RNA sequence: GAAAUUGUUGAAAGGGAAGGGCAUUUGAUCAGACA
RNA sequence: GGAAUACUGCCAGCUGGGACUGAGGACUGCGACGUAAGUCAAGGAUGCUGGCAUAAUGGUUAUAUGCCGCCCGUCUUGAAACACGGACCAAGGAGUCUAACGUCUAUGCGAGUGUUUGGGUGUAAAACCCAUACGCGUAAUGAAAGUGAACGUAGGUUGGGGCCUCGCAAGAGGUGCACAAUCGACCGAUCCUGAUGUCUUCGGAUGGAUUUGAGUAAGAGCAUAGCUGUUGGGACCCGAAAG
RNA sequence: AAAUAUGUAAGAAGUCCUUGUUACUUAAUUGAACGUGGACAUUUGAAUGAAGAGCUUUUAGUGGGCCAUUUUUGGUAAGC
């Protein structure tokens, strides 16, 4: 609110806190991103290394979607089972009856392996897996079932 | 005159109450300034200041970070104190008993603790139980995990993360970031 | 609240320093020194009055 | 609940006890001081008799007054005037003399007046204008408990005990002397004795080592 | 200075202390009595201007 | 309201005074003030009158009298710092003066006792004055600075 | 029914500007406290 | 020969004259004097007396007198300037709002978070309620195809508040979050190594390297709001010659 | 070959002893680096000072300068 603003305080001093010598003028540096490669290059290399020129390949008509594939680490995974249903399985961890987890259904695309899942068996349905992901799962005596 | 040798009328630079405007916080502070003026226990002195701290200097402590501290040799029966909120961490699968004294407890954090039959205690309750902070473990959270501190100290050869908005190939990955496009950083 | 100077306020002169009482009692501040008369060597004089 | 006079007793009596120790102490130094003096006086005479020359020990202690104001001072002497705690005109502090402070003095001759202070003038500097540094603050002396409180750790439980540590450059001169806030003198009363202050004493000015004439000055400023 | 300082620390300690091993600055001179026997002072004056040339 | 009430008021309880340490000790007078001494009155009703000094009263005032029958000045109080003490002195060992104190001059025309007292004292003095010749004249004539006189230099 | 600016009346000052600062005389004017 | 004196210095020796000041508001301290009771100049003025009680002291104002005092605003090394604007007075008269942002802070909730496109509802542009999505966050790296974060108690060393144990205390040991320093391990890129095998060219285990990343290593974010700062906009207000 | 200026050092991150680790290195369990275990506390290692020390973020104005002593270049010189 205007009330708490510094111009209210500058009323009565000549230069509005913009200086007697160097004034406040329209556009001294030029406008915009002007001078990038000249009188503003020190600020652009440092703060913005990498700004000018090109790198890899163009991709005409890229459709994000094509590449839709969220990740879920073993880190969680057990989260995708409802709270109450969860403790049910952690104790009584077994083959013959082990939880099915449809990670696709939970809206994930690949399972990665960030760390340590208890030795409960899980049946894990995914589109993709980290080689470790699958490994670790197996070490608890569960498997991975590839879907779509 | 006086050849001064140090800047005159300098404020000490430390907060002195909180900037915050919450009655309850202002009461907790009323409590601990008393205990710190009148008990000479160091603990009370530390806490009084942590109450003044702002939201950034109060990163959250997670129940799993809590579980780990109790894992310390000799420490399982201590009561962890947190001058901040405590949050939940589904990544730990086995949470201990104990007694956590904090400012806020998130819904799930409070549940996790209690579900293992532990206790969640407010600071004033902690005070009545332990006016010298007897048998207490103070925990602070990771301050320089903030996203912001990523961009501090940006310069050549510092490795620090552009303040950048859109962010893919062809956003600041060219001349100045690789040997084949001018030079590298 | 108000600094009083011992050098002229007998009361506090005697507050700090109790020796002050006997110092004055025994004059002391005008102590008469032992009257001896050693004479200096002609050597010493000769060279004092030399050119 | 006693303490009516009950702990007033075990206190006032205990207070009497200290004055006792101060009393015998102050009686001692007085012995110390005059026999020390007399001894020199007879040294000088004995040598004359013997056809010899008694050269005194050079002075162990000086007293420095800042004489120049606060403007237009070059940096190196400016630092030193800070280190000797002379940062305001006419203030003074005691300095124990060694190679390593003597050179300090050399650096600031144009800005100060110093010399060898007598017992008389150390005594009245301390009684009249002497203050301690206590959690900073600067606290008038005026009671002996103020000293014992802070300097007592090192022996030294009275104002005369202070003085004694100073004048004899004691084993604990550094703490004894730092404890004393820089003295704050007025301008001389008689005047400066000279028409221009900022030449050396030896050239009819005021600055530099003016030796035992330091007392005449300070006494007119204290 | 250290190897020396550890020395006279043992040579002290294991005797009955009187340590004293910090360096001190040049101290001013003590009193002394200078004699005259074989040494009476010779009196010098300043000397007149002259030109050698 | 036209003004919010304050949130705090002063208390209207007055304090007691700290216990001051100021003993009222007696005024010793300058050595020139011994009784029987003639005084010059520097100020007042009887300014420049030459007058006999009689007794230091308990309110530090000086008790003097003309004598009234010489110069008109009665038994009176006079302040010691408004008086030049001369060197000329009459003996006053015949004058009672015991009677006269502060209450004797308490305001509370002239009471016959005053008019009587004046005669009893003055008679004793006159008896004495008459011994040294010209005193009575001296006593009866005003002092004044004549051109030239420099007080810081004159003997009185 | 402001101000610039004007008329009259009253008071005051004025030897090549006026106006201002500290201080007090003098004139005019007025608050308060006392009981 | 034996004194005096000058000169310099000392005395917690005595004593006169004069000026300014009187902060504080029970008591509490350190002392001094006395055989003692008491007393006191000892942690800041009291006693005694007079005059007026009102324009008398005091405020204000005008004038006079002593000393002093150039015209402001601006740009400038430098202005009272023989630099510029301003004869006078009123009224108007210049850092804004918006999009998207950095840092900081307050508040909600927290591995999440954001009701307000929309629906429901209403005392109707409000307040109240809400399904599905979506956005940012919870993963990085590579030009890309692609691959994708525990040797270990999520490591060792050193400092480290706090807390724990002993001790009367001084201290000694135990544990040590944040933070800092340092050496390592993990993920991707680069380079090398190329096992068990194979639709004989596929596959790429495993162990490495002065390489390299805006990474992991018991999450900190999302949202609203504020001051300051940033970019675009008439962009603090007035101004070209021109197109 | 000065004077004035100028680098480093004046300890617990120190000194000493016993003897582990390795793919480096040695003729060599030789060395080198990093260690485990043990011995000596504040006269623990000059002075003076220290209204404390360290650290982080973000942002203004500024980017015409002029003068004096001393050193000093150009110029006969200069209020150059
Ligand atoms: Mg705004
Ligand atoms: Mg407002
Ligand atoms: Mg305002
Ligand atoms: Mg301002
Ligand atoms: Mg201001
Ligand atoms: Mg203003
Ligand atoms: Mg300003
Ligand atoms: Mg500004
Ligand atoms: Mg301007
Ligand atoms: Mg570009
Ligand atoms: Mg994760
Ligand atoms: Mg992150
Ligand atoms: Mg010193
Ligand atoms: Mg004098
Ligand atoms: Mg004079
Ligand atoms: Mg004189
Ligand atoms: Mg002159
Ligand atoms: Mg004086
Ligand atoms: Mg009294
Ligand atoms: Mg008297
Ligand atoms: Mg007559
Ligand atoms: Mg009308
Ligand atoms: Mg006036
Ligand atoms: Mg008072
Ligand atoms: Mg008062
Ligand atoms: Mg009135
Ligand atoms: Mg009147
Ligand atoms: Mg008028
Ligand atoms: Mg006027
Ligand atoms: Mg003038
Ligand atoms: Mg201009
Ligand atoms: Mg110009
Ligand atoms: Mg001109
Ligand atoms: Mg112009
Ligand atoms: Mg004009
Ligand atoms: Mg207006
Ligand atoms: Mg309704
Ligand atoms: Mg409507
Ligand atoms: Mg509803
Ligand atoms: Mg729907
Ligand atoms: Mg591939
Ligand atoms: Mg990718
Ligand atoms: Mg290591
Ligand atoms: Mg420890
Ligand atoms: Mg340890
Ligand atoms: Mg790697
Ligand atoms: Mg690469
Ligand atoms: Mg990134
Ligand atoms: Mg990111
Ligand atoms: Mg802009
Ligand atoms: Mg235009
Ligand atoms: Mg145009
Ligand atoms: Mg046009
Ligand atoms: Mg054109
Ligand atoms: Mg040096
Ligand atoms: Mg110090
Ligand atoms: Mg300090
Ligand atoms: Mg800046
Ligand atoms: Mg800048
Ligand atoms: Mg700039
Ligand atoms: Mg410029
Ligand atoms: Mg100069």
């Amino acid at each position: 609110p205007s009330r708490f603003t510094k111009t209210r305080k500058h009323r009565g001093h000549v230069s509005a806190g913009k200086g007697r010598i160097g004034k406040h003028r329209k556009h001294p540096g030029g406008r915009g991103m002007a001078g990038g490669q000249h009188h503003h290059r020190i600020n652009m290399d440092k703060y913005h290394p990498g700004y000018f020129g090109k790198v890899g390949m163009r991709y005409f008509h890229k459709q994000q979607a094509h590449f839709w594939k969220p990740v879920l680490n073993l880190d969680k995974l057990w989260t995708l089972i409802p709270e109450d249903k969860r403790d049910q399985y952690l104790k009584s961890a077994s083959k013959e009856t082990a939880p099915v987890i449809d990670t696709l259904a939970a809206g994930y695309g690949k399972i990665l392996g960030k760390g340590r899942i208890p030795n409960v068996p899980v049946i894990v349905k995914a589109r993709f897996v980290s080689k470790l992901a699958e490994e670790k799962i197996r070490a608890a005596g569960g498997v991975v079932e590839l879907i779509a | 005159g006086i050849d001064h040798t140090s800047k005159q009328h300098k404020r000490s630079g430390h907060r002195t109450a909180p900037k915050s405007d919450n009655v309850y916080l202002k009461l907790l502070v009323k409590l601990y300034t008393f205990l710190a003026r009148r008990t000479d226990a160091p603990f009370n002195k530390v806490v009084l200041k942590a109450l003044f701290l702002s939201k950034i200097n109060r990163p959250p402590v997670s129940v799993s970070r809590i579980a780990r501290a109790l894992k310390q040799e000799g420490a399982a029966n201590k009561t962890v104190v947190v001058v901040g909120t405590v949050t939940d961490d589904a990544r730990i699968f086995e949470f201990p008993k104990t007694t956590v004294a904090a400012l806020r407890f998130t819904a799930g954090a409070r549940a996790k603790i209690v579900k293992a039959g532990g206790e969640c205690i407010t600071l004033d309750q902690l005070a009545v139980r332990a006016p010298k902070g007897q048998n207490t473990l103070i925990l602070r959270g990771p301050r320089n995990s903030r996203e912001a501190v990523r961009h501090f100290g940006m310069g050549p050869h510092k490795g620090k993360a552009p303040r950048i908005l859109s962010t893919g190939r062809k956003f600041e990955r060219a001349r100045g970031r690789r040997r084949s496009k001018g030079f590298k950083v | 609240v108000l600094k009083k100077n011992p050098l002229k306020n007998k009361q506090v002169l005697l507050r700090l320093n109790p020796y002050a009482k006997v110092f004055a009692a025994e004059k002391l501040g005008s102590k008469k020194a032992e009257k001896t008369g050693t004479k200096p060597a002609a050597v010493f004089t000769e060279t004092l009055k030399h050119d | 609940a006693e303490q009516v006079a009950a702990e007033r007793a075990a206190r006032k009596a205990a207070n009497k006890e200290k004055r006792a120790i101060i009393l015998e102490r102050n009686a001692a130094y007085q012995k110390e001081y005059e026999t020390a003096e007399r001894n020199i006086i007879q040294a000088k005479r004995d040598a004359k008799a013997a056809g010899s020359y008694y050269v005194e020990a050079q002075h162990k202690l000086v007293f420095v007054v800042r004489i120049k104001g606060i403007n237009k001072i070059p940096p190196k002497p400016r630092k030193v005037l800070q280190l000797l705690r002379l940062t305001r005109i006419n203030s003074g502090t005691f300095v124990k003399v060694t190679k390593a402070t003597l050179e300090l003095l050399k650096l600031i001759e144009p800005y100060v007046a110093y010399g060898y202070p007598s017992y008389s003038t150390i005594r009245q500097l301390v009684y009249k204008r002497g203050f301690g540094k206590i959690n900073k603050q600067r606290v008038p002396l005026s009671d002996n408990a103020i000293i014992e409180a802070n300097l007592g750790k090192y022996g030294i439980l009275s104002i005369d005990d202070l003085i004694h540590e100073i004048i004899t450059v004691g084993p604990h001169f550094k703490q004894a002397n730092n404890f004393l806030w820089p003295f704050k003198l007025s301008n001389p009363s008689g005047g400066w004795g000279v028409p221009r202050k900022f030449k050396h004493f030896i050239q009819g000015g005021s600055f530099g080592n003016r030796e035992e004439f330091i007392n005449k000055l300070v006494k007119s400023m204290n | 200075r250290v190897k020396a300082n550890a020395a006279k620390r043992a040579e002290a300690k294991a005797q009955g202390v009187a340590v004293q091993l910090k360096r001190q600055p040049a101290q001013p001179r003590e009193s002394r009595i200078v004699s005259t026997e074989g040494n009476v002072p010779q009196t010098l004056a300043p000397v007149p201007y002259e030109t050698f040339i | 309201s036209a003004q919010k009430a304050p949130k705090w008021y002063p208390s209207e309880d007055v304090a007691a005074l700290k216990k001051t340490r100021k003993a009222a000790r007696p005024q010793k007078l300058r050595a020139s003030l011994v009784p029987g001494t003639v005084l010059i009155l520097l100020a007042g009703r009887f300014r420049g009158k030459r007058v006999v000094y009689l007794k230091h009263l308990e309110d530090n005032t000086l008790l003097i009298s003309g004598p009234f029958k010489v110069n008109g000045v009665p038994l009176r109080r006079v302040n010691a710092r408004y008086v030049i003490a001369t060197s000329t002195k009459v003996s006053v060992e015949g004058v009672n003066v015991e009677k006269f104190n502060v209450e004797y001059f308490a305001k509370e025309e002239i009471k016959a006792e005053r008019v009587e007292d004046q005669k009893v004292v003055d008679k004793a003095l006159i008896a004495e004055i008459k011994k040294t010749p010209l005193l009575k004249q001296y006593l009866s004539a005003s002092f004044s600075l004549k051109n030239g006189d420099k007080p810081h230099m004159l003997k009185f």
